[PDB]
């Protein structure tokens, strides 16, 4: 009996580390979508009509957020999905010529400066034998002064190319699942008080993630899953000030927004088959596109992130909101789609506080976009085409990728600011709960059993 | 009673020893995207034959708990019995003796073939 | 005789039992066209492992005819011996029981893995 | 003593028949070139189920060596034990049986079939 | 050397107006064909 | 030296050697290269 000898174990439960290419899976009523729209949908399996996630009693895991693949493959998967949708699209190369433009109709004070240019310009026709002289309208940011004639050009002119979203398409952000394939399995941190890194006590097995939508915005993350309790603020070092900060909210603070324009889209024959979307003449007012979120609810929410911050840098200090320090209009603004086109809302008036140790709403403007230059574009850029009528979307912010100021001295006056740029932070935000691994199930162990002979 | 699989994870290695067909199930059945399902679906059974592949180099294809002819190293682990049946969990156990696994698995492959050849022997002569 | 794959479509459940190893047999090996064969060449062994999966989470990996520990549920068929072994064929039979074949390849799971964890305790005692 | 994957190539048929489990052991595991990797990754494993695949329609799943009941046919070979197995090599042997290995797998294939029928029968009596 | 097994004794409902191979084919017809133009010429400035 | 058929000509003739000739090869001219904006994001690179 003394001699032990080792007996093999197949189906033991445990699991390495891993990276591996998982796969989507959406919901029928994706499909039902129809309308040639939706980007990979299609592609995509299906859900689970009854989901299961097993939860694993007795057991802790290492969870790290900032060092995760599934991010990482996911942003890819989103960049590349969007970039094989734009293939069909059709090309604006021509587009790219000397424009004659104008301001459009209007009596507005001096100090207002005119955003929306009427620009004529020499387009090409069906037949290459001759030219037509078409009119369209453009933002003042979607143009810049070519140079008693005042001629502009589109701004991509210089840096890419331009190729036109098929208006058979859609933008909405759509519930993605990220499932694992056989023999692997996703790990999801239950506990509703967890920082990201570290030992997880609750946690459970599961084959697919959450519905977790594509929502591609700078400064506030909208529409996303909220915390459970806490309002809980996430970083990798949070001591060192080159790294952001993600809020995730633990109430959702409404935000409306609308473009008031009653917008008009005329249709011009590129020809043959190409044909390009001029942006027509504006039926009413000539209005600003702005949001609102109540005052109210921000002064609560801003309350709740204050007393989670003091848990980090002392209860006696200081602890102020300030707008964007310097950059580009893709990070020093709250950027996202409405409608399908695409928002550049200012919020200096959300970060402008201060916080001491112990009923209308907030109109905020926005500029809009058509050529836009997402994900860091260097030789693609993407016309978005006019979005006919009015516009208005509501959302839920659920969250905030914030900056403090390096400054320091030991002040108790360390204040904070909106961030964005690298968008790996938008889906660091919702996979923080997840982690990948492999299954080897192949256990060896001495029992006191010998095999016959 | 069931718990689900990967639910005895911080089990002991007895009772983990009891649900083994639970995880040994769910571990087959369950153009962007296209290409992911593809290169998804190869590794899940590529992944599953390289097991069935050692059960098979063993004498072990039955399977789940396959008893052999290589005795313990007590260098291995040097544990008791009930200290690791009773006690330990397999993601615990795993790493220790993590570091000899492919060498105990060498062991074992030299084992099953001398029973081959011992075998044809035995009904050779009988 | 030699009937051929599927041959014994028509045939009593008796006789079809006899030709199994043809069924089994034409079960495996037999850019646009290119993709075609990709993912039938991978659907047929996922399809095929699927079936080895189950004969090998019960003790059946014999494996054509298999017999086992757990008893016939007359709720399932409740018909004599005769009216369908020398009677009624597959087609029909699979329709019948086809309410209960996965709740019937449960019970067959457990009674697996259940004689697997007595048989180690009987090589333990001797 | 330890050759080599292949190593007992130019070696007799009866120490060839002991490096088998090293053979059979680097069989499995081991975007331009990313479909010369997908369709060597599939087939590397239809080739190695087919295999598989026989040695399960015979009884041989075990495997490596297998006794059966088809009796060896001198029309085949017809040369002594000793100047096979203590003489030629598998490579050469190989080229002899070749002419009616198909034909030889036949005779396998019925003979399991024949003999899971007649095994039935005993348990079912006893 | 092609074989069709025939199955004695058996009867199958067919209906080909629910077929999926057809639908399959007609899709495989017009992809093998378009797949076909990429590399051939663009007639562009022939409109004209 | 091998061939396929050495004593048909048609057929060429390779050498392996079996010592390395080390041969060292120069455009000494020092040229510039100067960028030329096709536009948008077409770039010819032009000799300067
Ligand atoms: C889409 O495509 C459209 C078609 O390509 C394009 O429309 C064209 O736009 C251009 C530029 O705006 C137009 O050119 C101008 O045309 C003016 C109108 O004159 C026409 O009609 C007259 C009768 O009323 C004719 O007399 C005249 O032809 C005569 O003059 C010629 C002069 O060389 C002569 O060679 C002919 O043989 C003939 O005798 C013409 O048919 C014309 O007046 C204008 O000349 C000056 O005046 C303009 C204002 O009216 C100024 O804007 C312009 O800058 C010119 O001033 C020049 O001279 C000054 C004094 O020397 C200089 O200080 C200036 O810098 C400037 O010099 C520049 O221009 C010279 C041209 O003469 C050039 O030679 C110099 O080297 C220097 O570069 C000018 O010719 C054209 O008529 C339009 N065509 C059509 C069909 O509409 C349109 O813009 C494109 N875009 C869009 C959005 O539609
Ligand atoms: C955060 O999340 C929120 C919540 O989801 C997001 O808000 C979304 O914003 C979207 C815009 O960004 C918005 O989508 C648009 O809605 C427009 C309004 O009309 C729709 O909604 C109303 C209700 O609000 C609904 O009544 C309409 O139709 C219903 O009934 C018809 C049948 O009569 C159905 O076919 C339809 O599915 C719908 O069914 C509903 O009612 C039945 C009962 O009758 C229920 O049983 C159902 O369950 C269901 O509730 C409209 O559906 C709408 O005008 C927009 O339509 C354009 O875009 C879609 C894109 O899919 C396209 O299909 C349309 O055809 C159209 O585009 C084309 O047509 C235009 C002219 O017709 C043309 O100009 C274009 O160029 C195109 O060619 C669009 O659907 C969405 O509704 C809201 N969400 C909700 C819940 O309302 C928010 O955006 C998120 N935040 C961020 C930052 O993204
Ligand atoms: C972002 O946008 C969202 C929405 O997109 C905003 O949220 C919305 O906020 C508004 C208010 O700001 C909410 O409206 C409220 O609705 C209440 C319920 O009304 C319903 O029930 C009553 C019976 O109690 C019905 O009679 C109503 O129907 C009648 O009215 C509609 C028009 O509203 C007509 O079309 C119908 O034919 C009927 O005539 C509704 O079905 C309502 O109680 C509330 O206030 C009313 O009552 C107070 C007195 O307490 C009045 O002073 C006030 O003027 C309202 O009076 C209406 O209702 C009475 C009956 O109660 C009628 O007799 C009147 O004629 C009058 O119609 C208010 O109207 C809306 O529900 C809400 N939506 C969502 C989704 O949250 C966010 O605020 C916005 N956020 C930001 C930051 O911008
Ligand atoms: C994101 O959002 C922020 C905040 O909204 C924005 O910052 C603001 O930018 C604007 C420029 O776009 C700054 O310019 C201000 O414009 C207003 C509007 O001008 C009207 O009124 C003046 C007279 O007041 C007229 O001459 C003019 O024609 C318009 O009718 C001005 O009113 C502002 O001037 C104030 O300061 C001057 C200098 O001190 C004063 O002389 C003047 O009277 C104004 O009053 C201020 O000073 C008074 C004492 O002298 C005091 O009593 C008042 O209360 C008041 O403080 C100014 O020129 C504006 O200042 C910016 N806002 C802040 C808070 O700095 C960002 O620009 C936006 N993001 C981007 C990218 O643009
Ligand atoms: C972010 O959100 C904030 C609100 O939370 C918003 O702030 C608003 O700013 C404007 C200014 O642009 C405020 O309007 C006035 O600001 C002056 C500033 O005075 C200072 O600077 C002068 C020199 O220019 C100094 O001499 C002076 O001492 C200050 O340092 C205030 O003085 C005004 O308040 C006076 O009037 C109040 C009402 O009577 C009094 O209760 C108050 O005590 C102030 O009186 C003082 O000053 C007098 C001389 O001016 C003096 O004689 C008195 O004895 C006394 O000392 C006034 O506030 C506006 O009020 C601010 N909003 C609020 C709610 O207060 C930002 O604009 C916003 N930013 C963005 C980008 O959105
Ligand atoms: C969050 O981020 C903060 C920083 O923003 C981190 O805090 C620092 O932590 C380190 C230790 O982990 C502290 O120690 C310092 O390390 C420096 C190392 O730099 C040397 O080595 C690199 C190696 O490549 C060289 O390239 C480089 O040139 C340096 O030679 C030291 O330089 C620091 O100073 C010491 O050395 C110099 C001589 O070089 C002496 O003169 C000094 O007196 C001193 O002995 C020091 O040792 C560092 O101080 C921390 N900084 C702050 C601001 O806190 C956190 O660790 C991080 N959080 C997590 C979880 O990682
Ligand atoms: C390396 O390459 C050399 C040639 O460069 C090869 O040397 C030749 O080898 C062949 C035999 O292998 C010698 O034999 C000659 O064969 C010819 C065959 O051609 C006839 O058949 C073809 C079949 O399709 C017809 O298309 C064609 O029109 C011919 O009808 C014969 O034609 C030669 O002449 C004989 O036939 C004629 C009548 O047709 C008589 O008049 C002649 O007298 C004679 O009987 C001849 O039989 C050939 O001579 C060799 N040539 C040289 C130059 O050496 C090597 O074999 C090859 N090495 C290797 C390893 O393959
Ligand atoms: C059209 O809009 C332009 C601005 O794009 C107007 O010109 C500018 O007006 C602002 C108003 O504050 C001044 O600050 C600038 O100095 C003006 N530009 C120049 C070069 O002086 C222009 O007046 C508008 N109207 C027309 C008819 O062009
Ligand atoms: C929050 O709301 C209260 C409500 O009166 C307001 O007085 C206060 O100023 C707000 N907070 C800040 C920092 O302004
Ligand atoms: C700050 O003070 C409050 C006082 O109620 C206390 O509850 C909290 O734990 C303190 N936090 C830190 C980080 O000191
Ligand atoms: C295995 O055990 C023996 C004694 O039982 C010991 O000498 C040997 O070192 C052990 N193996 C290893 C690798 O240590
Ligand atoms: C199985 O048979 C027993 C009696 O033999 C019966 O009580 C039971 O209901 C049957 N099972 C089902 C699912 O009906
Ligand atoms: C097999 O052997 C028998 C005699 O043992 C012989 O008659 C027969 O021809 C052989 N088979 C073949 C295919 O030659």
């Amino acid at each position: 009996a003394e001699n032990l000898w080792v007996t093999v174990y197949y189906g033991v439960p445990v699991w390495k580390d891993a990276e591996t290419t998982l796969f989507c899976a959406s919901d029928a009523k994706a499909y039902e979508t129809e309308k040639h729209n939706v980007w990979a949908t299609h592609a995509c399996v299906p859900t689970d009509p009854n989901p299961q996630e097993i939860h694993l009693e007795n057991v802790t895991e290492e969870f790290n957020m900032w060092k995760n693949n599934m991010v990482e493959q996911m942003h890819t998967d989103i960049i590349s999905l969007w970039d094989q949708s734009l293939k069909p699209c059709v090309k604006l190369t021509p587009l790219c010529v000397t424009l004659q433009c104008t301001n459009v109709t209007n009596n507005i004070t001096d100090d207002m400066r005119g955003e929306l240019k009427n620009c004529s310009f020499n387009m090409t026709t069906e037949l290459r034998d001759k030219k037509q002289k078409v009119y369209s309208l453009f933002y003042r940011l979607d143009v810049v002064q070519i140079n008693s004639n005042k001629e502009y050009r589109l701004i991509n002119c210089n840096t890419s190319a331009i190729t036109q979203a098929c208006p058979k398409v859609s933008f909405e952000p759509i519930p993605i699942h990220y499932c694992a394939p056989a023999g692997f399995a996703i790990l999801k941190c239950k506990d509703k008080k967890f920082n990201g890194t570290g030992p997880c006590p609750s946690v459970s097995t599961v084959q697919c993630t959450h519905g977790i939508k594509p929502v591609v915005s700078t400064q506030l993350l909208l529409n996303g899953s909220l915390a459970e309790e806490e309002v809980m603020i996430r970083s990798e070092n949070i001591t060192n000030n080159a790294k952001n900060i993600l809020v995730q909210f633990n109430t959702p603070v409404q935000i409306n927004c609308t473009r008031p324009n009653n917008n008009t889209r005329k249709s011009i024959r590129i020809g043959p088959g190409q044909a390009f979307y001029a942006t027509g003449d504006i039926i009413g007012d000539i209005r600003q596109a702005h949001c609102n979120v109540s005052k109210a609810t921000w002064n609560e929410t801003l309350g709740k992130v204050v007393k989670q911050l003091r848990k980090h840098f002392g209860n006696n200090t200081i602890i102020r909101f300030a707008n964007s320090s310097g950059g580009d209009l893709e990070v020093t603004t709250h950027s996202f789609n409405c409608g399908g086109e695409f928002f550049y809302c200012n919020t200096s008036g959300l970060f402008n506080s201060t916080w001491i140790s112990n009923n209308d709403s907030i109109t905020l403007p926005c500029r809009i976009k058509q050529i836009i230059n997402m994900w860091q574009r260097i030789g693609q850029a993407m016309y978005a085409p006019p979005i006919q009528g009015v516009i208005r979307c509501v959302s839920n912010i659920t969250g905030l990728i914030l900056t403090r100021d390096g400054g320091s001295t030991n002040s108790t006056t360390e204040t904070f600011r909106p961030g964005g740029g690298d968008m790996r932070d938008n889906w660091r935000s919702e996979l923080y709960k997840y982690k990948v691994v492999k299954i080897e199930p192949l256990g060896v162990a001495p029992t006191r059993c010998k095999r016959r002979v | 009673v069931f718990l689900g699989f990967l639910g005895a994870a911080g089990s002991t290695m007895g009772a983990a020893s009891m649900t083994l067909t639970v995880q040994a199930r769910n571990l087959l059945s369950g153009t962007v995207w296209g290409i992911k399902q593809l290169q998804a679906r190869v590794l899940a059974v590529e992944r599953y034959l390289r097991d069935q592949q050692l059960l098979g180099i063993w004498g072990c294809s039955g399977k789940l708990i396959c008893c052999t002819n290589v005795p313990w190293n007590s260098s291995w682990s040097n544990r008791n019995l009930s200290e690791i049946w009773d006690n330990m969990t397999w993601l615990q156990w795993d790493k220790e003796i993590s570091n000899y696994t492919q060498i105990i698995y060498g062991l074992l492959e030299e084992s099953q073939n001398q029973q081959e050849k011992n075998e044809q022997d035995l009904l050779a002569l009988d």
